């Protein structure tokens, strides 16, 4: 994305790091405050804008909470599985970017079709690729079309494929190992007093899963 | 093996209406493969099909080389496509303008226009509405 | 398809045609269509420069044989 | 005459070689940024039209400003754009670098980035997709092709 | 229940330590990661060939607004002003008053396409299938103003893609 | 998809798997762009009596 | 004639450079799923050209407080070295019959570092020099140990004479003599010409760019030439010349397959991978060589 980043150095080591954050800072929460809730919601697409879907659950979970109401179990297998796929689709681009960075660049475009695949799932439940606004605090906008379900199927029996060939391509790769193997260790005492969660405390051995 | 591609590439040559057709197509689509004809166009596009593609490459349009009031030999966009056969060539339906035509409307366009901007008939927006106060009209006459 | 990379593929293996080819031919055509003669170490230039003295124009390839010998 | 035919050619030319070879950087501020990596992805391939992925400010051709652009980033993306080496097109894409977009009436946001840079091309969407994206860069070369320099320097 | 990702440890036998040798003297890994680079540019590319091929699209896509209108050729929109109440990006302008027929008309309506998120809220609040957003997407423009639509370029975008906005909503409209 | 039977095993070699197994490319095997029209039932609200929404 | 070999040698490298970039476009391409350059040209083929002019015409931005003097000087010499190194070169026949070829080329290769510290020095910028500093240190450390391989090498020959190195492989290539010193002698000439994995770093631009493929396909070419020995025929060299260019076209896409496969080293892992890893083998391995042809009395004859 887009960062600032002031920091001190004593020759090769780093010695301090300050990250500036702010240049995408475009007063969301201000402009909530104006907003029914519902014209509120897409809001929740831009914020994580590559799981764009769990962040709208987020949202209709707590309006939910609020308004003393549950959604039906269809409505609510429907948004497991659409943050599953989200998870997918954020996990090949956190993984693929992070390998783009270091300089191996060619999972990204072997995993990037699978992502253009799930942008068609997106798309054909909601009309939009990324910002879909499917998930309302009420359930979901409107029902999978009819043939959907065996696409999912026939795009999910082919995942592990992938997944097995970004492993070959980085797993045991001495390479990659040397460049992350040992790099950016966290206590998990510090992990747990520094606010972290996700695979961030993970890492560290905490078992601990929302 | 070999000999079977190789004459599959022929064939594609000879598909294609000789070299001279090989060539345009060529040089106007960057693509030499053949389909099964699915229709011609008002303005003269033509819309081919193989289902033995990939989804994505099973459809296609080979343009025509002189839409409304431009030469489209070269500068071609996918404006150009009528909604009918947009509808088609995007997958939204399996179904072409061919075999099941579009309902016709008195209001419906008889001729589509791409996308005009960059040319002197662009769209120039302007505020729709009349005047909300009108002024006093001093008399025409003497006072005194 | 991968066939589409053979075309400049084969452009670039022309051009690396060029350069040695060229060379062997001018190598026959300055040399009367034998190799350009090698010399190091000193003992073939000296067999270079009687082959200049004794061929009768100046051009150490034109070789002189049993013909000359009378 | 042959005055005028020769500057035509070569103004054809180089207008060709100018718009065959489109290099952007791009300034990924937001949401947008994932559009356009994935029209750098296989299925669209922006690499098979010259267009290539990712290139140094120093050698780029256009600028594509893909997100939403903050009070807080408007100076740093002007100075980007002084660097460039002209001829230099910008692109503006999505709702929030044309005009605002969903944040038009905030504090911390510029309200499109042509009150910062000028702009050749305006993509619309939110976000366009990927499809879009190279209509606007076909489009911008279609700009490119049509406008005619050593005319206008033979005819002044 | 939970998995261990790296709990591994390696053997310590002759045969097991000779392997782990040969592999970092003799570069098996990075000759296996090549032989995948390999096998996998011998296989078809995902590229398609636009703007001849286009991507898949469905009947619910969202893309350039049109305003409607009855087969007898008379506006849908009835000046109701639910699309500019929801909107949430405020891009919808209205202003309304009796026709000289006496009909519940506009007299503007304006779409700013530079303040639009494209969400189709305004769409899914017409109760009259007056507004909605057309399947068109390649409508970039040269110039800011161009992205200012009022009322008649947006009833011209309906006139232009009546055709396929039908047959999309005959698609789709069974599902809202 | 179509590939000569010897770059078929190249690259099932070279990767050490089956590829055509499992492909990359959608083809035929997906559903139709066409389909019939949906029914979408009701919720259990829609009763014509002892639905009074006091209740609910 | 001799002017027109000199420009039968220039021209088509410079050809070859040019497309060297299409091909490396298509290749990536095609491992990643995608294609490469396939508008501009039939098959992409007129997208260097394409390239060529649009870097040509478009504005140079000079830092309008630099060395003006060194700004201009770095790209002549950078260019004039690669096209220097082609001379030496037998494809059969050389264009310059050097008796010493190979040490010839180790300085030409030694040299090719002023063109990186004067860019760096004329950049008018600390990052800028931190880089160059950076690049230096890697090349001159890599050309340690090609300096050290190559002699080895040379041992089985007799001579630093190019054109000897087809007579010693008239059997048997000296991949199968020398596997390993081969192995460290091509990582040293990808970190040599800064290709990845070891990438750490409008006109002039293109001109430092057609030296540093110059220099690719040059190196690849040295390699096919030392490890890769094709069979020459006196009354035919046209077979030879096809066989080198055929090895040398394989040894480049290789490159391009390497850095395709791979991410890339940090400063300090590289600098290790060098000092700690290839320096105490190449010493051992020189012993080694050292001693082969004594113990088995096969040294070659030249003296
Ligand atoms: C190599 C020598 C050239 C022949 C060749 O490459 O054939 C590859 C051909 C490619 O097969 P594939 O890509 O695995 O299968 C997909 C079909 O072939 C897909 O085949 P297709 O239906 O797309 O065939 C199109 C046809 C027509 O293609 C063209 O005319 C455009 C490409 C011309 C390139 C020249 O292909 C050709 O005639 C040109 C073949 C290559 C010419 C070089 O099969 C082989 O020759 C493999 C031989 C072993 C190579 C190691
Ligand atoms: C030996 C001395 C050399 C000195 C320097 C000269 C530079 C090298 C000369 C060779 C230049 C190569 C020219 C290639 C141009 C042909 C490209 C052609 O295919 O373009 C088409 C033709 O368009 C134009 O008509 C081409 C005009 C190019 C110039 C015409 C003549 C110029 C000759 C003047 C040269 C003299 C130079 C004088 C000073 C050196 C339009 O295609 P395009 O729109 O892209 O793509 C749309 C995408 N589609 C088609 C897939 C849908
Ligand atoms: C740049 C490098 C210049 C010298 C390269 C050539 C050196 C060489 O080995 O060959 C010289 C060649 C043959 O040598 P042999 O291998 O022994 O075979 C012939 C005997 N039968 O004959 C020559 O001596 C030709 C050159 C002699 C005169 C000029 C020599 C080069 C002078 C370079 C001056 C430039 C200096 C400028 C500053 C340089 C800073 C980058
Ligand atoms: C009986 C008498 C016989 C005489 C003795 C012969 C015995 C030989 C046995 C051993 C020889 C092997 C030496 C060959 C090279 C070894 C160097 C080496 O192993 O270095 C690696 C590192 O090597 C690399 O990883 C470099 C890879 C860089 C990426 C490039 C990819 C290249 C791989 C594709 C194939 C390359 C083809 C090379 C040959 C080309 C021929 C022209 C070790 O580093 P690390 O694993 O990080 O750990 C060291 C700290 N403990
Ligand atoms: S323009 Fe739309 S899609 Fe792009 S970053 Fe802004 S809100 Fe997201
Ligand atoms: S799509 Fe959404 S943002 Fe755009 S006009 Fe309709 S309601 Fe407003
Ligand atoms: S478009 Fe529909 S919702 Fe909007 S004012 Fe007209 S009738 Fe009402």
């Amino acid at each position: 994305g887009v960062l600032r980043l002031v920091m001190e150095l004593s020759g090769e080591m780093v010695r301090k790091c300050d990250p500036h954050i702010g240049l995408l800072h475009r007063g969301t929460e201000k402009l909530i405050e104006y907003k029914t809730y519902l014209q509120a919601l897409p809001y929740f697409d831009r914020l994580d804008y590559v799981s764009m879907m769990c962040n709208e659950q987020a949202y209709s979970l707590a309006v939910e909470k609020l308004l003393n109401i549950q959604p039906p179990p269809r409505a609510q297998w429907i948004r497991v599985l659409f943050g599953e796929i989200t998870r997918l689709l954020n996990h090949i681009m956190a993984v693929t970017t992070h390998a783009l960075d270091i300089g191996a660049m060619t999972p990204f475009f072997w995993m990037f079709e699978e992502r253009e695949k799930m942008f068609e799932f997106y798309e054909r439940v909601s009309g939009a690729r990324m910002h879909a606004a499917y998930i309302r605090p009420g359930g979901v906008h409107q029902d999978l079309p009819l043939g959907l379900l065996d696409d999912i199927y026939e795009f999910s029996k082919n995942f592990s494929f992938r997944i097995d060939e970004l492993e070959e391509m980085l797993t045991n790769n001495r390479i990659w190992r040397n460049r992350t193997v040992d790099i950016g260790v966290v206590t998990a005492e510090d992990a747990l007093n520094y606010g972290f969660s996700g695979v961030m405390l993970r890492g560290s051995g905490i078992q601990w899963d929302l | 093996e070999l000999v079977q591609v190789l004459r599959r590439g022929l064939q594609q040559v000879s598909g294609h209406g000789g070299l001279r057709g090989y060539l345009r197509v060529l040089f106007r689509a960057n693509d030499v493969r053949v389909g099964t004809l699915v229709g011609e166009d008002k303005y003269g596009n033509k819309y081919y099909e193989d289902n033995k593609q990939f989804f994505g490459r099973h459809r296609w349009v080979i343009y025509t080389t002189e839409m409304n009031g431009r030469d489209t030999f070269w500068d071609v966009d996918g404006s150009m496509v009528p909604p009918e056969w947009h509808r088609w060539l995007h997958c939204m339906t399996d179904d072409p303008p061919t075999t099941k035509p579009p309902t016709a409307r008195k209001y419906i366009w008889t001729n589509h226009k791409f996308n005009v901007s960059g040319t002197p008939q662009q769209y120039v927006p302007y505020s729709t509405t009349r005047k909300k106060i009108q002024e006093w009209v001093p008399p025409s006459t003497p006072y005194k | 398809m991968w066939f589409e990379i053979l075309p400049g593929i084969a452009v670039m293996a022309a051009c690396l045609f060029i350069p040695g080819m060229a060379t062997a031919h001018i190598h026959k055509f300055t040399n009367g269509g034998k190799e350009k003669r090698v010399a190091h170490f000193s003992y073939q230039w000296n067999l270079m420069e009687r082959d200049r003295r004794i061929s009768g124009v100046n051009r150490y390839h034109v070789t002189k044989g049993l013909e000359n010998i009378d | 005459s042959r005055g005028e035919y020769v500057v035509a050619k070569l103004d054809d030319l180089v207008n060709w070689a100018r718009r065959s070879s489109l290099w952007p950087m791009t300034f990924g501020l937001a949401c947008c940024a994932v559009e356009m990596m994935h029209m750098a992805a296989p299925r669209y391939d922006m690499d098979r039209f010259g267009v290539v992925f990712r290139a140094s400010p120093r050698q780029s051709d256009v600028m594509i400003v893909a997100g939403t652009l903050t009070n807080k980033m408007a100076p740093a993306l002007r100075k980007v754009y002084d660097q460039m080496p002209e001829p230099r097109y910008v692109v503006s894409m999505g709702s929030c670098a044309n005009g605002g977009g969903y944040y038009h009436y905030s504090y911390s946001v510029v309200r499109g980035c042509d009150r910062i840079v000028p702009v050749d091309i305006y993509v619309p969407g939110c976000p366009p997709t990927a499809e879009a994206l190279l209509y606007g860069i076909l489009q911008l070369q279609r700009k490119i092709k049509r406008e005619k320099r050593l005319r206008i320097w033979y005819r002044r | 229940t939970y998995k261990f990702v790296n709990m591994r440890e390696p053997s310590m036998d002759m045969k097991s330590v000779t392997d782990r040798a040969a592999q970092t003297l003799l570069w098996t890994e990075l000759v296996r990661g090549l032989g995948m680079t390999l096998s996998y540019l011998f296989r078809e590319p995902a590229t398609i060939n636009y703007p001849f091929e286009k991507g898949p699209l469905s009947p619910r896509f969202r893309g350039e607004h049109a305003l409607r209108r009855y087969p007898s050729g008379e506006e849908r929109c009835i000046a109701c002003k639910l699309c500019e109440a929801v909107c949430p990006a405020q891009a919808i302008t209205i202003e309304a008053e009796p026709r000289a027929d006496g009909s519940r008309r506009t007299t503007r309506y304006d779409i700013d396409m530079t303040k639009c998120i494209y969400c189709g809220f305004c769409q899914e609040a017409c109760p009259v299938d007056a507004i909605v957003e057309g399947p068109n997407f390649e409508f970039s423009t040269e110039t800011h103003e161009e992205l200012l639509y009022n009322k008649e370029k947006l009833l011209n975008n309906g006139d232009k893609w009546e055709a396929e906005i039908a047959a999309n909503i005959q698609a789709d409209y069974l599902y809202r | 998809a179509s590939a000569t039977r010897v770059i078929q095993l190249l690259r099932n070699w070279a990767s050490g798997r089956d590829l055509q197994a499992k492909l990359q490319l959608r083809y035929q095997e997906i559903s139709k762009r066409t389909q019939p029209p949906p029914k979408l039932p009701v919720g259990p609200s829609h009763k014509l009596s002892n639905n009074y929404y006091c209740t609910r | 004639m001799f002017m027109i070999n000199i420009l039968s040698l220039i021209i088509p490298i410079l050809l070859a450079v040019a497309f060297l970039t299409l091909v490396e476009r298509k290749v990536l391409g095609y491992m990643q799923l995608r294609k490469g350059p396939n508008v501009v040209g039939p098959y992409g083929l007129l997208q260097p050209i394409a390239d060529a002019l649009k870097l040509f015409t478009k504005e140079p931005l000079r830092p309008a407080t630099s060395s003006i003097s060194m700004f201009i000087i770095a790209p002549i010499l950078a260019l004039s070295l690669a096209l220097t190194m082609w001379v030496p070169l037998p494809m059969p026949y050389p264009l310059i019959n050097m008796n010493l070829g190979v040490l010839f080329m180790l300085a030409m290769s030694s040299l090719a570092v002023y063109s990186i510290l004067w860019s760096g020095w004329a950049s008018n910028s600390k990052y800028a020099l931190i880089g160059a500093l950076r690049a230096v240190a890697q090349t001159i450390s890599y050309e340690v140990t090609l300096a050290i391989i190559l002699l080895s090498v040379l041992l089985m020959n007799g001579s630093y004479t190019l054109s000897t190195l087809i007579t010693t492989q008239e059997h048997i290539w000296m991949i199968f003599t020398s596997w390993p010193l081969a192995m460290m002698w091509f990582i040293s000439t990808l970190a040599e010409t800064n290709r990845a994995p070891f990438d750490l770093t409008a006109g002039p631009f293109a001109m430092f760019f057609m030296a540093e493929y110059a220099n690719i396909i040059m190196m690849n070419a040295f390699t096919a030439i030392l490890f890769l020995g094709a069979s020459h025929d006196p009354h035919t060299p046209e077979l030879y010349t096809i066989n080198f260019v055929l090895k040398t076209l394989a040894l480049t896409i290789t490159f391009l397959w390497i850095r395709a496969s791979y991410p890339r080293f940090r400063y300090d892992q590289l600098m290790h991978l060098l000092w700690k890893s290839f320096l105490p083998l190449t010493l051992a391995l020189c012993m080694w060589h050292i001693s082969l042809p004594i113990m088995t009395a096969s040294i070659p004859p030249q003296s």
